[PDB]
RNA sequence: UCAACGGAUAAAAGGUACUCCGGGGAUAACAGGCUGAUACCGCCCAAGAGUUCAUAUCGACGGCGGUGUUUGGCACCUCG
RNA sequence: UCUCCUCCCAAAGCGUAACGGAGGAGCACGAAGGUGGGCUAAUCACGGUUCGUGAGGUUAGUGCAAUGGCAUAAGCCCGC
RNA sequence: CCCCGAAAGCUAUUUAGGUAGCGCCUCGGACGAAUACUACUGGGGGUAGAGCACUGUUAAGGCUAGGCAACCCUUUGCAAACUCCGAAUACCAGUAAGUACUAUCCGGGAGACACACGGCGGGUGCUAACGUCCGUCGUGGAGAGGGAAACAACCCAGACCGCCAGCUAAGGUCCCAAAUUACUACUAAGUGGGAAACGAUGUGGGAAGGCUCAGACAGAGUCGGCCUGCGCGGAAGAUG
RNA sequence: UGCUUGGCGACCAUAGCGUUUUGGACCCACCUGACUUCCAUUCCGAACUCAGAAGUGAAACGAAAUAGCGCCGAUGGUAGUGUGGGGUUUCCCCAUGUGAGAGUAGGACAUCGCCAGGCAA
């Protein structure tokens, strides 16, 4: 599970997740898994998908995780009333907008990449697409 | 809480006008009686003023 | 860099003089030669100007780099500015210490009737 | 490769978007001494040839009847759909 | 079950009080600021708290000037 | 320069406060009320403000 | 350190199930309501387990719903 | 928890709430104030039982939070 | 009976369901465009966005001090309390037209200081709540009428009175129930008229591609992707 | 009339750095000397200062050249957004208005005033 080694601030206001992604191009590998939907990608979700991919490729080729969960999410404990200050950080998320290439793979055949990515895609909470490096 | 230790003092005109300025001092840094030229408004002149209590 | 250091030492006064809107008497001084300009408040246009590179001062003096030269230039620039109707100036040392030739020039420009 | 291109009369967001709804895409041709020209291209036409290498080496754009040799300079792609939103062609 | 936070100062109503082109009397505060976010130009004084105020009547002019590209408030004669 | 006619076609109930002010400024008072106004960049600007509830006749 | 910081007095702690009055559904306890984090049920992927064999049975890591159904949140109704 | 200061929330004037997110103050200083004159950092590189040269350009400094400032320094030294 | 018509805010409070000043209402007086709206002109922005120049945070590779790896370099992201940048709006001011009893000032009288929902920007909460706290606009409050089955707060729209007149708004036009016909498609699921991941030879359109009368696919077509419209499953609740 | 240098400015990178080359007529710089002391070193004539002028443009400085690095920068598109509508409403779309940031083409080795000197008209 990924999280910032340190942070300037422990808690962050919720905010909003409008817009399209910035890093929308396969920039390190040949194939990538791109987000079509919008959402929060938890660190747990990120690692589930990574394990899925890695197992499938069977120690062949390289994998680039291009999303880092750096937004702390807090939850109020159960049986606590509203108030008495912001809740405790429970998990970290990465804000995903449509277009964001989240993972990349190289040094494997495209069909193995498509399968690896389909398996990872199934661990993820929003829709994705297979993408290739372009000119 | 209050951490202030600088003692308040009244600087008094060396003329007998009885005009005084007030200020404060660190009694450790300034053990002796403070002396300083200051305008006395009664005699309308700059004269020496010397420390006194209150 | 000596020139930059000097210009640094000059800026505070020059900026002040500009703020005051005063006519400025700028003095430059080099190991040989010495210079004096009266400049308008705008700081662009020179009203009067004397130096030891000028022929008339160069001839009338022995060395140009002397304190005696600085007295000549002080006198010259003052007379020329008084002709232009420049009375009351602000003296810009231009980063040199008020001393020796610079002060000598200043004194001579005061003696000639520039007020500062 | 030769593509028909129409010079854009209406420019900006509302127009650009309408083209893209109509299966076309705004594009611009610049380079040399001639002013940049804003053109409409057919999406399917261009995009179908963008798999070919020759496309990137050079194409001809028939703009206002006149053949213009241009190389692709920049492509703005859609965020996640396999579409092209805009292209810059540099006169060759 | 409590907050270590809670605190905040009173807002100090800083900012430009008279914008470009405004007619000001001598004394009129133009800018209230912390430090020289704006510098004093012609016909503008600067207080101890870096308050810029009109030294003369006229119109407020903002201007970037100088080698550092600093903003200056001046009063223009009008 | 020439006078244009302007009708109010929709209600001013619920409109932004400045938009109601603009209708007042055109002289419009009720639905279907038409005013004749000198065509002017100023008068045009007011119309642009409330175009959604104003029909112009030129 | 009138710091409860516009500073009731110079000068002040508790108990009441022995209790009382005026009020409040402005405000809690019951039940209803809203919500569904949680829970419960279902489903998706299939790492694997299962002699062999993902899918007889089970289903890791993750994901999506449904119910109102636990633990909760809220304070809308009811304190003549 | 209660007053005060700084930032964020605060929606590019001002102002703007929550038992919202973060820190500070309840002083210090007769110079650490006035003014004249002067000066310019951090950190490296390299050579030397702090020193020199170079790079660098304020990443330093600011009596004490943060913010805005600061080379004409508001930073550093000295005389009066 | 007639005219006008709020507030549920700020500040303070042994104050919080009270009260005071202020804001908002009214009445009188003064004053008269100084006001509002718009165009133009002049301003300051540091928000949205964006970016990584700073501060942090992040990935890969290089290079290498060091002991694997700083620091740099290349590439790649993230930020309420980051900014090399940077809008729209809003605000301040000026100039000017037209429209408007506006603005302001001084007095008499108040009431109110429990707000609600909805939109938009946010904090909090689970980007839960008919939740909670702000900003701003609307409506309700204090607002009838028409629509939304019924429905303060949504949509349309502001009721002086009368009329067995006419036109329209939102919304509608088979029958309940006032009003519609023609034409072109699509859907077969009562979808319409609740529900996702995902699943699937459902079906319509579009633009390409591969393979094929030298024989494809199982003697003429066939296979698979893409962009799209509409449907199917996924889909269990308590009186009918 | 140039062509240069010096001073003071405008302007504040399209102007800047870096690199290369070049200059001593004047100027500028470095330079020479400073118990004798105007003045100076929290030590030092480094600086500041004074008295000078043999040397040298080495350094610096100026100038020229150089897109090397910074800087500037369209058109087009994109983002956002005011108003009014719509939706599949955690987020979008449509009409209209506005319109970045980044990037691309490209630009760019400034421009200008006052005074004075040298050279040369």
């Amino acid at each position: 599970m990924l999280q910032p080694k340190r942070t300037k601030f422990r808690k962050v206001q919720t905010g909003r997740n409008r817009g399209l992604a910035k890093g929308t191009d396969v920039s390190f590998g040949e194939f990538g898994l791109k987000a079509v939907g919008r959402g929060r990608l938890t660190a747990r979700q990120i690692e589930a998908a990574r394990r899925a991919m890695t197992r499938h490729v069977k120690r062949q080729g390289k994998i680039w995780i291009r999303v880092f969960p750096d937004k702390p999410i807090t939850e109020k404990p159960l049986e606590v009333r509203q108030g008495k200050g912001k809740g405790n950080v429970e998990y970290w998320v990465a804000q995903i907008q449509p277009g964001k290439v989240m993972y990349e793979m190289g040094g494997v055949p495209e069909e193995l990449a498509r399968e690896a990515f389909r398996l990872a895609a199934r661990k993820l909470p929003f829709k994705t697409t297979f993408v290739t490096k372009q000119v | 809480a209050k951490k202030g230790v600088r003692e308040k003092i009244r600087l008094v005109s060396s003329a007998g006008t009885g005009h005084f300025y007030t200020t404060d001092k660190n009694k450790r840094n300034m053990p002796g009686k403070f002396e300083i030229k200051k305008f006395d408004p009664v005699v309308r002149q700059h004269v020496m003023y010397k420390e006194a209590k209150i | 860099d000596k020139k930059a250091s000097r210009i640094r030492r000059a800026t505070r006064a020059r900026r002040k003089i500009a703020e005051l809107g005063a006519t400025r008497l700028v003095v430059h001084r080099t190991p040989r030669h010495v210079y004096a300009q009266v400049i308008a408040a705008n700081g662009s246009e020179v009203i009067a100007a004397a130096s030891t590179v000028e022929k008339a001062i160069r001839e009338q003096v022995k060395y140009t780099g002397n304190v005696d030269a600085a007295k000549a230039v002080g006198k010259a620039v003052a007379e020329r500015a008084l002709e232009k109707g420049v009375t009351a100036v602000a003296f810009d040392r231009s980063g040199f210490q008020y001393h020796g030739r610079v002060a000598a020039l200043a004194e001579s420009a005061r003696e000639a009737g520039l007020k500062f | 490769m030769k593509f028909e291109a129409v010079v854009r009369t209406e420019l900006g967001k509302g127009a650009s978007r309408r083209l893209r709804h109509a299966g076309k895409f705004p594009a611009v041709v610049y380079g040399g001494e001639e002013a940049a020209v804003a053109i409409v291209l057919n999406h399917d036409d261009i995009v179908n040839q963008m798999d070919k290498p020759e496309f990137y080496e050079g194409i001809v754009l028939v703009i206002d009847g006149k053949e213009v040799s241009v190389k692709p300079q920049d492509v703005q792609r859609h965020a996640f759909k396999p579409k092209v939103e805009h292209m810059d062609f540099i006169r060759i | 079950g409590s907050t270590r936070n809670g605190r905040d100062s009173e807002s100090k109503r800083l900012g430009v009080k008279r914008f470009g082109g405004e007619s000001v009397l001598a004394g009129n505060i133009i800018v209230r600021q912390r430090g020289t976010k704006f510098h004093a130009g012609n016909n503008v004084g600067i207080g101890k708290d870096h308050t810029l105020f009109a030294l003369t009547e006229g119109k407020v002019k903002f201007e970037v000037k100088g080698p550092k590209n600093r903003k200056f408030v001046s009063i223009e004669a009008e | 320069m020439a006078t244009i006619k302007v009708t109010q076609t929709k209600s001013s109930i619920g409109r932004l406060p400045k938009h109601k002010a603009t209708l007042r400024g055109l002289g419009l008072r009720k639905i279907n009320h038409t005013v004749e106004l000198e065509d002017t960049p100023c008068v045009r600007g007011m119309i642009n403000k409330v175009y959604y509830m104003v029909k112009v006749e030129e």
